[PDB]
């Protein structure tokens, strides 16, 4: 069926660059319209849109945050890779991928990863 | 208009510019 | 977030319940896909209205909802403690596509 | 080198069938006693295509091959070829001297007479084919393709005429078997538009309003 | 395609049925020239250009015979003895992204209104009334085309309208498009109606020895009106004559 899932390291050091892959099936990301984005969720505050990639290569990132976010994605592998330079102990939080549709702004959300910055 | 001796007597033919003075627009007559 | 909503609402079962949802009309324009989403602890939100009122497959039928101005505003018929959860609205803004601050509800 | 062009270039401007009558049309003709230009073998330059061209020549050898259409040599070709012919379109490059994307196409002392007219997007073509300077008479290029899409050059000790096409109106007579028997070019001379304002071939000794005329305004001025 | 750099198709050669068009109804817009979209379904075309395009769901209006405005003077003109249909909906679901969907562009001035009915690719600078700027952007000396920059958050005029446009002829060449209705034998003698590829009368049809060239597809009388068609199916000329008819 059409999922997603969240992939890449948990713990990552504020230095370094988190990295993070989502797999999905069900569908091919080249299909028209379609997009795949991302959504964090800190433990008891509302849900933040981090970055959309669209079909045709088409990028879109939180100005709040585009300086900091790179999206990337290999439609051969069916995933999409994300990465964030210079993880600020606050971006501990959990991350969510999802599949993006202007009229289902977000319909299906893969199962969210943990991510967490510290030692 | 143009005056004709009838086309099977001949192609000659010859034309009338019924209302203007001549030089404007050979053999010429007004 | 340019959206806001009610920390919490209360309501019992068999009563409709509404929560309310607040645009900021500088980047809202004509505050079209405002969905909302229902989200238990520790699971991912699942969309259940896309368009005002409008449900996408897999619709749980007591789920409902409408909108006003820049108003909008779910709806559920005959509340149950299943609904005990977090909801948040969520709409595009030029920037950026963002969420409501959630509403804690309480179904008595 | 030149030649007159005398009558040649009428062709069957849209083949409604018409029969033992006269009937008028205007559109892109050859002008009757137009100056065909005539060309020989013995190079072969790109001419321009204005609006349209008459084609003919007399080489019994079939030595002219075909066509090349377009500027920059996007383009359209047209060949000849064994038992066929075939059409093509790319920006093809290809030599100025050549002899022997889309839109494939195939299909299949005589003198063979073209006329290529481009009209709203149709590239259509006129031809005959009759036994032998431009031998004065008469006959209609019959239509043969309609296939749609500025400058052109023939592809190959032979020769051949082009004649332009220019806007004109035409008086056609169709004979009996709806062959058109004759045409007067409306344009050519006040007789010729008298024939045409009378609608025959013949007139009757006589004197007759051929059209008004004014002077063109040379000038415009504002206070 | 863009509406700057629209695109075209020579849809031909095929059995339509706009029924699943007019019917479906999904679309948002549906209006017609020199045909009725019911009628459309019992008729046969030489030759049917399709075009498609994007446009603001508000420059729909300009698709029609004779506007004006920056779409229809610079885009997509339309001639005043167009025939044909144009249709649009709102693609929002499809044509927006969050940020400006900025694929999508129009030339937003020219020196000079379009061609009825050309396309213009196009893409120097718009040169000023100044010296020209020599692909120097500067004083009037402008890049031509603007994009809209489709996103949601954005009102229903504005979101962005896909449109086909379906434009056709009726020339003497034979249909290559028609509707799905049947046809029948040929009763070749008595008064009957007839519907020769959409030709439609009144008449006796009969044999003829019109001894027509193959590319004749009609035959006229002198008065102008039909007199003789081939029988698409059969290939033959047959001959029409006007019914018994006189004065009591
Ligand atoms: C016109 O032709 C007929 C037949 O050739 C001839 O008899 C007649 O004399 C000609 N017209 C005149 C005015 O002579
Ligand atoms: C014709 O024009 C000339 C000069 O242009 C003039 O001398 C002469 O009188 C004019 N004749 C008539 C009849 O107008
Ligand atoms: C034919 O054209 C040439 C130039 O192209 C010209 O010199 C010649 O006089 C023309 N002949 C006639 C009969 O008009
Ligand atoms: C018409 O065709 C028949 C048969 O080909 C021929 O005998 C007759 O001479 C033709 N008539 C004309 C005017 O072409
Ligand atoms: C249509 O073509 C088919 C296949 O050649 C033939 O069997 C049939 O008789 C044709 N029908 C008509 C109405 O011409």
């Amino acid at each position: 069926q059409i999922t997603l899932k969240e992939s890449g390291p948990t713990l990552v050091k504020p230095t370094q660059t988190l990295t993070l892959t989502c797999t999905f099936s069900g569908f091919s990301l080249s299909t028209s319209g379609v997009g795949v984005g991302w959504i964090r969720q800190p433990p008891g505050k509302a849900l933040e849109w981090l970055a959309l990639i669209y079909w045709d290569d088409d990028k879109r990132y939180s100005p709040s945050l585009k300086s900091r976010l790179t999206i990337t994605k290999d439609t051969s592998k069916n995933q999409v890779v994300l990465t964030m330079t210079n993880m600020d102990p606050v971006d501990t939080a959990t991350y969510y991928c999802a599949h993006h549709k202007i009229e289902r702004i977000f319909d299906y959300w893969g199962q969210g990863t943990l991510v967490t910055v510290s030692s | 208009s143009v005056i004709t001796p009838g086309t099977n007597t001949s192609n000659q033919v010859a034309v009338l510019y019924q209302d203007v003075n001549c030089t404007e627009v050979s053999n010429v007559f007004q | 977030s340019a959206l806001a909503q009610p920390a919490s609402v209360s309501g019992s079962p068999g009563q409709s319940i509404t929560i309310s949802c607040t645009g900021t009309s500088s980047d809202v324009g004509a505050y079209n896909y405002v969905s909302w989403y229902q989200q238990h602890p520790g699971k991912a939100p699942k969309l259940m209205i896309y368009d005002v009122s409008k449900r996408p497959s897999g619709v749980s039928n007591r789920f409902s909802g409408s909108k006003s101005g820049n108003t909008a505003s779910l709806t559920i018929s005959g509340l149950q403690a299943e609904d005990e959860a977090d909801y948040y609205c969520s709409s595009y803004t030029t920037s950026s596509t963002v969420f409501g601050g959630g509403t804690k509800l309480t179904v008595l | 080198a030149y030649t007159n062009s005398f009558t040649r270039g009428v062709y069957y401007p849209d083949k409604v069938f018409r029969s033992s009558v006269l009937h008028s049309t205007q559109d892109l003709f050859l002008p009757f006693f137009s100056n065909v230009t005539w060309f020989h073998a013995i190079d072969n330059p790109v001419l321009p295509f204005n609006d349209g061209v008459y084609f003919a020549s007399t080489e019994k050898s079939n030595i002219i091959r075909g066509w090349i259409f377009g500027t920059t040599l996007q383009s359209l070709l047209i060949v000849n070829n064994a038992t066929n012919v075939v059409i093509k379109v790319c920006e093809f490059q290809f030599c100025n001297d050549p002899f022997l994307c889309t839109f494939e196409y195939v299909s299949q002392k005589n003198l063979r007479e073209f006329v290529f007219k481009n009209i709203d997007g149709y590239f259509k073509i006129y031809s005959k084919h009759t036994p032998i300077d431009l031998p004065q008479g008469f006959s209609a290029l019959e239509p043969l393709v309609d296939l749609p899409i500025t400058r052109f050059q023939t592809l190959l000790a032979a020769a051949y005429y082009v004649g332009y096409l220019q806007p004109r109106t035409f008086l056609l007579k169709y004979n009996e078997n709806g062959t058109i028997t004759d045409a007067v070019d409306c344009a050519l001379d006040p007789l010729s538009e008298t024939k045409c304002t009378l609608k025959s071939f013949t007139v009757e000794k006589g004197i007759y309003q051929t059209s008004n005329f004014r002077v063109q305004p040379t000038e415009s001025i504002v206070r | 395609a863009s509406v700057y750099a629209w695109n075209r198709k020579r849809i031909s050669n095929c059995v339509a049925d706009y029924s699943v068009l007019y019917n479906s109804a999904s679309f948002s817009t549906f209006k017609c020239y020199g045909v009725s979209p019911t009628k459309l379904n019992d008729l046969c075309f030489t030759n049917v250009y399709a075009d498609s395009f994007v446009i603001r769901g508000d420059e729909v209006r300009q698709i029609a015979p004779g506007q004006t405005g920056k779409i229809a003077d610079y885009n997509y003109k339309l001639p005043d003895d167009f025939t044909g249909c144009v249709i649009a909906w709102n693609s929002n679901n499809l044509d927006s992204k969050v940020g400006g969907n900025y694929n999508y562009l129009y030339r937003l001035f020219r020196k000079s209104n379009l061609k009825p009915f050309e396309r213009d690719i196009s893409t120097e600078i718009y040169q000023a009334g100044s010296t020209p700027c020599n692909g120097v952007e500067g004083f009037n000396c402008y890049f031509p085309l603007q994009s809209y920059g489709f996103q949601p958050t954005n009102g229903v005029g504005y979101q962005p309208y896909r449109v086909v446009v379906l434009s056709f002829e009726l020339l003497h060449a034979p249909a290559t498009v028609c509707g799905p209705k049947k046809s029948t034998n040929l009763v070749k003698n008595k008064c009957v109606n007839f519907n020769f590829n959409g030709l439609t009368g009144t008449g006796v049809l009969t044999e003829s020895n019109k001894k027509f060239l193959p590319f004749q597809q009609f035959g006229r009388d002198i008065a102008d009106t039909t007199d003789a068609v081939r029988d698409p199916q059969t290939l033959e000329i047959l001959d029409i004559t006007p019914c018994s008819f006189g004065g009591v």
